[PDB]
């Protein structure tokens, strides 16, 4: 998940 | 109003958002947080007492990190000595209170570096993974049975996941499931021996002399996937003299066939378990149902009950396949689905029947099925209004799908458009969370007839600090792009004239199923950036995002980087047509797919933007990893997607950041989107000869989340918007 | 009106329109040299002054291969050609290898030396060879006959024969090569390096954008106080060799003195056919040893006798500028020359006889002796920096060995106004020699015979850039001295063109600092600094002050045990004095370097001094224990409690991170900084994270310390000057 | 040798  | 909100009111926290967090014990009580203690509440009555006081530990030498209680009351569990991994996995220190007794148990203890720990479902039984391996408790004070044998640090992974289970998959680190009255204890093996691995430096204190290389077994676009093997163990029956034996149940032979992921597993009833597989092309899973023989000692899992979910024009599910809700009796079972028109709701299944029997229908979706009783279902959807960033909680009354109830629409529909929820054991109250666009408003309610009992917090100590704070509004409203609306949101600025030109600071995520315009309520950057700086902070959810029908989030299948890139940029181009906007000074900014985002379209020579800040940002597909990026983007290879992948990088696009100003960020130990990422944009940008600004934070993982880091990323990138915009 | 209107902008630099033209010679016989014009090679006779061709630049048209290049062998009979070149380290490479006969005009396409050889050479005389590959020896008496393997114990990272690791390469032995042929061939010497217990550094390498997963660079590499290589030496008959037995190789031992603890192999000087001079260093390194060893008739085996060992030793700091000196032997072998530090600390040429202790001094002074250049049987022939009594200024003189009265200086007086800055290339038995001046004025280089030093001929005058730099407003240096703690200390200024003392300028303190540096000399440079002063009107300054070198040892051993205190110290003061010269714009001094000088950059603004208004660090050294063990144990010891710990843990940059939030600073690191490790950098980022300050910074993928490949050195300084432009409200 | 390669 290319998520903070 | 003179006051304004500050980077430092944003950073060292001036204005609390004040929560209620309860644990419900049963379907009358629940647990909740006082002053530091441990309280317990009835929730009919509001009445408390203190079920475990502050003071209790004082000298327990150790700081207790978390407690976690056994479902029948007996036992407490006390977690320690905190070591957080990845963004689920960590490992800790556990101990058992005796609560009947009031004393710890210093027997037959739980080692150092647990991985997972979980009380069965009822009773007090404990299931522990350590070394990777599983081990069970029937009582907190006797000796543990082993489970498994196998485990092994990196290669296999018992009861717990791997780093793509933990991050794409599962979202825990946890893998093991325990049936309904914790009789079995079911669980997945990982097996990553051919997986390669990721490795990066990391320094440490500065004590350390020379760097330490982090080696993780990660699969990127198009490599070697972990595999899984799924098995269920009879806790009922362990040996002391014997090892255990676990029953293996395997995919389907419709998943055998190739790669393949394990990616849901639901319990139906105390003998049957339901188990959703997913090929590695992800438009094509598999729900299996097995049955517990025991005459054999076995679980078969029949083809006459497989349940096949599948996409033409996309993958399956919002992120994977939804979940089963099983009625009590296990032999029906609802569940979310795309419709005939993409539109995703609930569909009834029969256990035997192919054919479900959608129970919802409309241009809207449900977000998610929250409890399941004989007489109603409740769920959450953005139905109210036709606004797809508000969410509600509905009733379905079963025996007639037309008798639908909303139960939080009327509630405070001014300040409350957008609620989670918390049903007890039983479904017999539930507490309301709405998020905003008011402050947040905790609130209990009795099923019964869906009357409020009481307020629990409404944030009025927030509110009376608010009122000397010069506060910016949120818009949210709709643009309209060839006949279908798009959504957006904007931060505006306290005492907002039209009449203005202000300075627009694009927010962008804008990854599949994202959602970037809704009805919550914030603090955060840009609240300052609104309140101080007096920037309007926009965000815009186009092509590829969620919770509208698959025709939008499928409309970027296998083209990532073009259509939800595309439609940013034409929407600052809106922006700048309602009037208020500088042309002269638009911004975009992104962290990870935002940072993705906002690098592609600083690079798209469209000349709408000034500037813009990549934050630990993706810059080509096969640096991410397989499950999340093959999922969109199919494999990297000549008779796949290959031309996209290439076509689709941040390094492909250098030359035109010539056009613009760059802050570059990213953390040099982020296991997530690794640091390679950013140092091959930086190196082309290098190459064609483009000046930007850069900074890498030392040690620092994808949340760049330390209270010093965080302070400091946000205070590098103010300077950076504050330059650009030529604000003192 | 035809006036000046040009400035040596920042393209300038960049794209080197403004181009130093050379003359590189390669002396071949006593009489003639080697050059190369428009890719031919020429063969000069130095007497007369006439060419011809010795080899057309299409002679290996047809090879197939883009040569890298070329090795005559020293009796003109065979050519050997260096392709597909891969640089490791800072010396280190490897290459594929071709043998051409010059003879037969036909490249030798039988038992060719094999790919990824990692170095090569001629014997002296003749054309035997030597060459290492996969960390082995290999001999061929003749380039088309099979090699004889001279050893069988090389392997990666841990056992080095002939070339050197990492620390040896970088410092001890400024290069790869660890193989000494003797001087007329029959004998070759190496050393043997055992790395089996040396620490690695790793660090990401990303390469491509194609490479999916980036690589883990491992390279034995010690830092202060690990455990350290240990060397062997071997000397090997070649002219005894056999297709039918491996070869003996007979090992030298250390002197017992120094096989008592850690030591170096630190010095291989061969003295003549029979005759090998060693010196090892121990691992504190104020105590050397020179071993002269005698090869044995009868047995085949080499012995260094006691009576013939000298010790070199210090009391003020370590043994050598860097490394204790070579000694330049006389023809019988029976006699050397040598620099070292003379009674008052200044390092002059002493006299010493194989058989004795003392050595007696032949050169004297408050100035120093840098370098023996050649030795004939009359004359010795030295660079030092005595004339004029200038530091920074360096002369040929020849002193005659039989009356040390008679001393000439063979350059001073040449061109005195255009150069002060010579080194020197003689011929082989010395009857020519080239001399190169670097400054003040244009390089100009010459050719003279010492027979009675005359002048030839000019080689290369640079008239070419004289013609374009005619209406250009260059700037200029003016060199001088203070005199702080009634001592003189150097500092050169790059002032501004049409410079007007009664104004105000910003000023940029180029600092490096390093022991032994010299940052101020007569040396004329095309540089960044020439740019900032032409087209920004930026004074460029630095100064050598406590630490600096080539002013004896009480300056020099000032730091001793003791970096980043005096050193420092001084350039804080150095910009204090420069302010009350009174043409500096207080509010606008910045200061700035490269590894130790970017170390010095970083301490220099965590003062508090409140001097500087910001500055940029380049790869620099943060804390001492991250270098490695032979640079930082010389200067600082051991880091233990019971030696030097203390002030290792009191110069890291780290620790005065909160003064920072008085200054503006940026921070560059290579990724691939092999030598001074991104890790340094990575450590002060985050310090000043950890107390909450603001600074500039950039790394550069894949890039080493010189970060030099073109399009990263264009950027580094393209974003250097935005830094300094913006810090000086420079629009 | 902590100095600019070159
Ligand atoms: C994990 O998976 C690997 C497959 O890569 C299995 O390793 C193979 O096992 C067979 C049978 O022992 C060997 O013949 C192969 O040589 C193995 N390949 C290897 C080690 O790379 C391994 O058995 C699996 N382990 C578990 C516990 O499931
Ligand atoms: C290189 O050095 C290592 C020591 O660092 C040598 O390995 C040792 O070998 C001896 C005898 O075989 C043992 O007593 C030691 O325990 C070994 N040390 C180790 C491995 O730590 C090795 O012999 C040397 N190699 C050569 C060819 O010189
Ligand atoms: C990018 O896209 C085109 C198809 O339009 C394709 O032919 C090309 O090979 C792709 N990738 C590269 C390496 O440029
Ligand atoms: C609330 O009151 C009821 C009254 O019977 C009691 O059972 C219960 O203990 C109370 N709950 C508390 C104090 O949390
Ligand atoms: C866990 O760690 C502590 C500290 O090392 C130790 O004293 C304790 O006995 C360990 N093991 C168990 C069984 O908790
Ligand atoms: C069971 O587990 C392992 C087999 O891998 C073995 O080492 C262990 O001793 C076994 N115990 C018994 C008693 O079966
Ligand atoms: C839990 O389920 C198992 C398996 O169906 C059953 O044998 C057991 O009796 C159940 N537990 C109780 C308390 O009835
Ligand atoms: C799954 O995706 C592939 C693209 O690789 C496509 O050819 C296939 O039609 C899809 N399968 C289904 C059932 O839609
Ligand atoms: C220079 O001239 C002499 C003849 O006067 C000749 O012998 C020699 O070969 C020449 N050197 C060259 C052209 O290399
Ligand atoms: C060196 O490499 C090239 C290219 O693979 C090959 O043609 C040649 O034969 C190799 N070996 C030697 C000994 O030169
Ligand atoms: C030479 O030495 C090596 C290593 O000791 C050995 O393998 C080889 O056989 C030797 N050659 C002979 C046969 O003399
Ligand atoms: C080289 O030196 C050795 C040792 O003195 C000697 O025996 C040999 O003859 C010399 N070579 C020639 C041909 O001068
Ligand atoms: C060499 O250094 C040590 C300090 O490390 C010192 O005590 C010793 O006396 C020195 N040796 C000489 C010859 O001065």
């Amino acid at each position: 998940y290319p998520s903070k | 109003s003179r006051k304004t909100y500050t980077l430092t009111d944003y950073l060292k926290n001036t204005y609390r958002l004040k929560l209620y967090s309860l644990r419900w014990i049963s379907d009358h009580e629940y647990l909740y947080k006082q002053e530091n203690n441990i309280l317990v509440f009835n929730a009919e009555y509001g009445n408390s007492s203190v079920f475990l006081e502050n003071s209790t530990f004082d000298e327990f030498g150790h700081s207790i990190n978390d407690y976690s209680i056994s479902p029948d009351g007996q036992f407490i569990l006390l977690e320690y000595n905190y070591v957080k991994q990845w963004r689920h996995s960590y490992t800790a220190s556990y101990d058992i209170y005796d609560l009947n007794k009031r004393q710890l148990i210093t027997e037959e203890r739980i080692p150092n570096n647990t991985q997972w720990v979980t009380w069965s479902p009822v009773g007090h039984k404990l299931a522990y993974v350590w070394n990777n391996d599983i081990y069970v408790k029937i009582e907190p004070n006797l000796p543990s049975y082993r489970i498994t044998w196998t485990g092994k640090e990196d290669i296999i992974y018992n009861g717990i996941t791997d780093w793509v289970y933990e991050e794409e998959v599962f979202s825990a680190y946890s893998a093991l499931w325990w049936s309904p009255n914790g009789t079995f204890l079911a669980y997945a093996q990982f097996n990553d021996t051919e997986v390669p691995l990721i490795e990066y430096s990391f320094y440490s204190d500065e004590s350390l002399q020379y760097p330490k290389t982090v080696r993780v077994p990660y699969p990127k676009a198009g490599a070697v996937n972990p595999t899984v093997k799924f098995f269920v163990v009879n806790t009922d029956s362990l040996s002391s003299v014997t090892n255990a034996t676990s029953i293996q149940i395997t995919a389907p032979a419709s998943m055998l066939i190739g790669d393949h992921y394990l990616c849901d597993v639901t319990w139906a009833t105390q003998e049957r378990i339901s188990l959703q597989w997913l090929r590695r092309i992800q438009n094509y899973s598999v729900m299996d149902i097995c049955d517990y023989d025991e005459s054999s000692g076995r679980w078969n899992c029949l083809v006459a009950r497989q349940h096949i979910e599948m996409s033409t024009t996309g993958w399956v599910g919002r992120f994977r396949p939804s979940e089963p809700h099983f009625t009590l009796d296990g032999n029906s079972f609802y569940k979310i689905i795309s419709n005939e028109e993409g539109y995703r709701h609930i569909c009834y299944f029969q256990i035997d029947k192919k054919d479900c029997t959608f129970i919802t229908k409309g241009t809207w979706e449900v977000i998610g099925i929250e409890a399941l009783t004989s007489d109603y279902l409740y769920y959450i959807s953005n139905e109210y209004k036709g606004m797809p960033g508000g969410r509600n909680l509905y009733k379905i009354q079963l025996s007639d799908y037309t008798k639908v109830t909303c139960l939080s629409c009327e509630l405070n529909p001014e300040r409350c458009q957008y609620y989670s929820v918390s049903f007890s054991k039983e479904a017999k109250y539930y507490q309301l969370r709405c998020s905003g666009p008011g402050l947040p408003l905790y609130t209990l309610h009795s099923s019964v007839n869906d009357k409020g009992l009481r307020v629990l917090e409404d944030n009025s100590a927030l509110d009376k600090m608010l009122q000397n704070v010069q506060m910016p509004s949120k818009k949210l409203d709709f643009i309209i792009l060839n006949e279908t609306k798009f959504w957006y949101q904007m931060i505006l600025p306290p005492h907002f004239d039209k009449s203005k030109k202000y300075p627009l600071l694009l927010d962008v995520y804008a990854g599949p199923c994202s959602q970037k315009a809704d009805t919550v309520f914030r603090l955060n950057w840009a609240t300052y950036l609104a309140s101080t700086e007096n920037i309007i902070v926009a965000s815009f959810d186009g092509r590829g995002s969620g919770y509208q029908g698959d025709k939008i989030m499928h409309a970027i299948n296998r083209r990532l980087g073009t259509f939800e890139v595309e439609d940013q940029i034409e929407a600052a181009r809106q922006f700048s047509k309602m009037g208020f906007v500088d042309n002269k000074r638009i911004a975009i900014w992104g962290w990870s797919y935002g940072g993705y985002v906002t690098s592609m379209v600083l690079g798209s020579g469209s000349g709408v933007f000034k500037c813009g800040i990549a934050v630990a940002p993706v810059s080509r597909w096969e640096y991410y990893d397989s499950v999340y990026t093959e999922r969109y983007m199919g494999l990297p290879t000549p008779e796949d997607n290959l031309d996209h992948y290439r076509n689709s990088t941040v390094m492909s696009r250098a030359e035109n950041f010539k056009q613009v100003e760059y802050l570059l960020i990213h953390g040099t130990a982020d296991d997530n989107v690794h640091f390679q990422q950013s140092a091959q944009i930086s190196k082309a940008l290098v190459d064609v000869g483009v000046d930007f600004q850069a900074m890498w934070y030392t040690d620092e993982d994808h949340g760049i989340a330390s209270s010093t880091a965080h302070q400091h990323i946000y205070t590098h990138m103010s300077h950076f918007i504050k330059q650009c915009f030529s604000l003192p």
